[PDB]
């Protein structure tokens, strides 16, 4: 019966409400409520890439922590050196319609895509010759959302069709579909060793997924709205989540249930982008009111603004040395913040 | 329909008999980890203006 | 040694974008909408003689334009709509003979009213406060045929007036057209298309050229 | 020379404006001089408190506010500076009270001017975006005040009646009649630019609409509106002064008594300059909403 098998997933859910609840033997606020806090994190403006005439949507550093690559919605997708300001590479997508953007671990290729639903990946060390497009991996049947690399030759990439997806950079062939979410995947993140990683999707939940068997292994709720932004912690054990309920959540996988949340009266717009810093003790989220705020991770208090674009802070994120942090608006500038 | 269903309910008993930690344990690790590496992180302590690649 | 060839490349990059810009600047934007069985492959076929999403170029009359249909994004709309904030217009497309069709529902759903909930969506959405809506309903020649056995009443029931296409046709539109809330900032410029027109790549044209006079008289302050 | 008092007295006695310490009309036309400083001082505060104004039309808006506000504070000036002043002042002094006037009425009008140029360049363009042509913007504002401060410092580097005491002004009596018709042209030029511009303006609007066809003219009629209302508040409010001057080259010393009242003139010419912020305020829509 239909009627019966609907009955009993709302007893699975009832058990896993027990089993957690069994858990919360303390709040993290208790924990932690007597570290030190860390004090006021004054940052300027260190740089302003210019050059791109329209909103940029993405951003994503290199491993390597002085390349930097920008997209917008101008139809470029610019390489940058973040040191010396001057453009490395511009390259003219086919599709302006781009919402992502990525840089290989390697330093070799850049994947990008948007509302073609197509994942474009361009070669950069091609011998004696331009910039030219390497590959094209066509199989989602909603907008590309987001896309990492796993190495030079895999990548995952997220859908708005409420699909993720591990490709083949060599076939162009999807390897593995990770199915589950009922809202468009807004975001993902890998996990450092690359074997895990979680999204998140407008269904107000997250997921964590392992790469290699297929699976949803966990599902986390407690957001009212959709999550536009997940980042992974420096450990691997746990995550944040952004949203458009103006706040964002900390979660721990070996937990199954939400750590701390950071929110805040005077904040009632949404949440585009967030990320750690290199020890995982600031919490930096960018806001729908041009702003950028900086979370202390352990306790709830914020610690920090960046404030410096004309329009909504779109991309964020931090240098694999923790050096700098870059933010992107639709302003049509990048900042670099020290 | 009834397929969805059965997979639904596959999904939440395979999520359900996971071995689960205190929260406790899981608060003491995160603060244990931002503790340790507290000295690796330039935005907390701001470098001396010599080593940092962007003011030089 | 090699600071000086970074300097000069990059000088390079930043000309060829200006030059991209500008050139980029020169271009009408239009984002072409509808419900499903609209006659959207009709207008942009009779356009375009002048798996994501699809981009047509044309020129007309010295002016270019890119239309950008997007009906292939089963997506939720308002995770990608705002992607489109600044372009020149937005041409909503409708189809007259929807008037007496009900939907995948097959309950109480009329598709007529499916597609005036869309164009509600649309045209009051955040997004869209200062750009235009170049109206097309397709069909024309379905709809008379039609509104001659079914009455109208099948749609909007507090309907009373004559069972004529004129009447019927001006009555859809206010229908269409009273739905503007932001009546101030906006304007709503209507025809009545056909499969075989001629003259609707004229339509966009002086519907754009009237945009493009006034967003002129607002860049003086002149209006 | 320039350094007399008597310069100054024989010409006033030649004149017959000899008279031997704020009057009844003083403070009224001081406060409304006032009102004109505050009401240009906030158009400035609006258009540099928007990031939206960043463009070079309000770069335009806020030169003209600039320049009226500047012809309020030379307004209050001359106004506290003459009457029993007159005699405590050497004739460089009054050559500068002068000057000041004349340079702020000048550079007010050839704010006009540039406004009308820059939206007779904008619409004859007909672009899909304006971009921000800096180098017009900064080669009409200068050229705007270079021009304004050469016309009106020109009397006293010579040219003026104290050599030959015939050639005397009645409304400015240290002032050469020359000078006054060399101004009085330059005005009449610039008023005639200004109208043929909206009037063109106009026109290609109107024509460019004409050639449309809609299914279901009221924005064509707003621009005649605005064009009538603009070019109707600045003749009327500059045609009195433009005549008295007119009338005080005309005849000689004595002949004409009208030219003994000439301060409703010039309080009617500062009007415009500050009607102006009113006019070009309102007829926005997007200003309006930007004060509050
Ligand atoms: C574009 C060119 C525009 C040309 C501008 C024309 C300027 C016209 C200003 C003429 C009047 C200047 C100020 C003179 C005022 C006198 O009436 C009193 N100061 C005399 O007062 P007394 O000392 O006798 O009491
Ligand atoms: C003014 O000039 C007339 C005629 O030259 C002269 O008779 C009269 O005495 C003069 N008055 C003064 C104060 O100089």
């Amino acid at each position: 019966e239909l009627d019966q098998l609907r009955q009993e997933a709302e007893q699975l859910k009832n058990q896993i409400r027990d089993a957690r609840k069994a858990c919360a033997d303390a709040t993290l606020s208790q924990i932690t409520n007597n570290i030190d806090p860390v004090g006021r994190i004054q940052m300027r403006t260190r740089r302003t890439l210019r050059g791109h005439l329209a909103k940029i949507y993405a951003m994503h550093w290199g491993t390597d922590s002085r390349l930097l690559v920008s997209a917008s919605q101008d139809g470029k997708l610019i390489i940058w050196d973040s040191y010396t300001t001057n453009k490395v590479h511009a390259i003219p997508l086919r599709s302006s319609w781009v919402m992502t953007c990525a840089y290989a671990p390697s330093g070799n290729y850049v994947a990008c895509g948007g509302l073609d639903n197509i994942c474009s990946i361009y070669n950069l060390k091609t011998r004696e010759g331009n910039v030219r497009v390497s590959r094209e991996l066509a199989g989602h049947t909603g907008y590309l959302s987001c896309c990492r690399f796993l190495d030079d030759n895999q990548i995952v990439t997220s859908s708005g069709d409420t699909t993720c997806a591990l490709w083949d950079i060599e076939t162009g062939q999807q390897t593995t579909t990770f199915t589950g979410h009922t809202g468009d995947v807004m975001s993902l993140s890998l996990a450092p060793d690359t074997r895990l990683f979680v999204s998140g999707a407008c269904d107000a939940s997250a997921k964590l997924w392992d790469v290699r068997e297929g699976m949803c292994r966990q599902t986390f709720t407690g957001h009212e709205s959709d999550i536009n932004a997940i980042c992974f912690f420096p450990n691997g054990n746990a995550f944040a989540t952004g949203s458009d309920d103006a706040t964002c959540r900390l979660f721990d996988l070996r937990a199954d249930q939400e750590l701390m949340t950071y929110s805040h009266d005077n904040i009632i717009c949404g949440i585009t982008s967030v990320s750690f810093s290199k020890s995982g003790r600031l919490l930096l989220a960018g806001y729908d009111d041009f702003n950028c705020n900086v979370w202390d991770a352990l306790k709830a208090d914020r610690a920090g603004v960046l404030a410096g674009h004309d329009n909504r802070v779109s991309c964020l994120g931090v240098t694999d040395d923790g050096m700098a942090v870059a933010t992107g608006s639709w302003d049509s500038f990048l900042k670099i913040w020290n | 329909s009834i397929a969805q269903a059965r997979k639904l309910v596959e999904q939440l008993k395979m999520e359900a008999n996971i071995d689960r930690i205190k929260v406790s344990k899981a608060a003491a690790d995160l603060m244990a980890y931002c503790e340790a590496h507290a000295k690796e992180d330039p935005l907390l302590t701001p470098v001396p203006a010599s080593e940092n690649p962007f003011r030089e | 040694a090699e600071d000086k060839a970074a300097v000069e490349r990059s000088k390079m990059i930043d000309r060829n974008l200006r030059e991209d810009g500008e050139k980029a600047a020169r271009e009408v934007k239009l984002l072409l909408l509808g419900a499903g069985e609209s006659g959207k492959s009709t207008i942009v076929k009779q356009m375009k003689i002048i798996t994501g999403i699809v981009e047509t170029h044309f020129t007309f009359k010295d002016l270019h334009f890119k239309m950008f249909d997007v009906g292939a994004q089963r997506s939720e709309r308002k995770k990608w709509i705002h992607c489109f904030e600044g372009v020149t217009a937005i041409i909503f497309c409708v189809a007259l003979s929807d008037y007496d069709l009900v939907l995948a529902e097959d309950e109480e759903m009329n598709r007529m009213h499916e597609s005036m909930k869309l164009f509600d969506s649309i045209c009051n959405n955040k997004w869209f406060t200062d750009t235009s809506i170049i109206l097309f309903l397709n069909k024309k020649d379905l709809f008379e045929e039609k509104i001659k056995k079914s009455p109208l009443t099948i749609c909007y029931p507090e309907y009373a007036g004559s069972n004529t296409y004129e009447e019927a046709a001006a009555y859809i539109q206010c229908q269409f057209e009273d739905l503007n809330k932001r009546k101030d900032t906006k304007e709503i410029y209507t025809h009545f298309t056909c499969a075989t027109d001629t003259k609707n790549v004229q339509f966009v044209f002086d519907a754009v050229t009237d945009v493009i006079i006034k967003n002129n008289l607002k860049d003086c302050g002149l209006f | 020379d320039y350094v007399n008092y008597d310069i100054i007295v024989r010409h006033y006695n030649y004149t017959g404006k000899l008279n031997i310490s704020i009057k009844l009309t003083s403070v009224v036309f001081i406060l409304i001089c006032c009102f004109i400083i505050l009401e240009n001082i906030f158009v400035l505060l609006t258009i540099w408190k928007t990031k939206k104004f960043h463009r070079p039309m309000y770069y335009f808006i806020g030169n003209l506010a600039l320049s009226d506000l500047l012809a309020g504070v030379a307004y209050t000036a001359n106004l506290l500076l003459s009457g029993a002043t007159t005699y405590k002042l050497t004739p460089a002094q009054w050559f500068l009270r002068e000057g000041s006037m004349f340079v702020a009425l000048s550079a007010s009008v050839f704010s006009l001017l540039a406004i009308a140029i820059e939206r007779y360049i904008t619409m004859l363009k007909m672009k899909l975006h304006n971009g921000s042509n800096n180098f017009r913007l900064f080669l009409l504002i200068s050229a705007c005040w270079v021009i304004s401060l050469i016309l009106g410092g020109l009397p006293i580097m010579g040219w003026n009646c104290i050599s030959a005491l015939s050639s005397c002004s009645t409304v400015l009596p240290l002032y050469h009649k020359h000078y006054i018709l060399f101004c009085t042209t330059v005005f009449t030029l610039l008023l005639l630019s200004i109208v043929i511009l909206y009037c063109r303006i106009y026109s290609l609007v109107r024509t460019r609409s004409r050639r449309l066809t809609f299914r279901k003219s009221e924005k064509s009629l707003a621009l005649l509106k605005t064009v009538i209302i603009v070019l109707s508040v600045f003749i009327a409010c500059w045609a009195p002064l433009f005549i008295l001057l007119l009338l005080d080259v005309g005849c000689k010393v004595k002949t004409c008594d009208i030219l003994f009242r000439a301060e409703y003139f010039l309080v009617l010419a500062v009007l415009n300059s500050g009607t102006n912020p009113i006019i070009y305020t309102l007829t926005n829509k997007e200003m309006r909403r930007a004060f509050i």
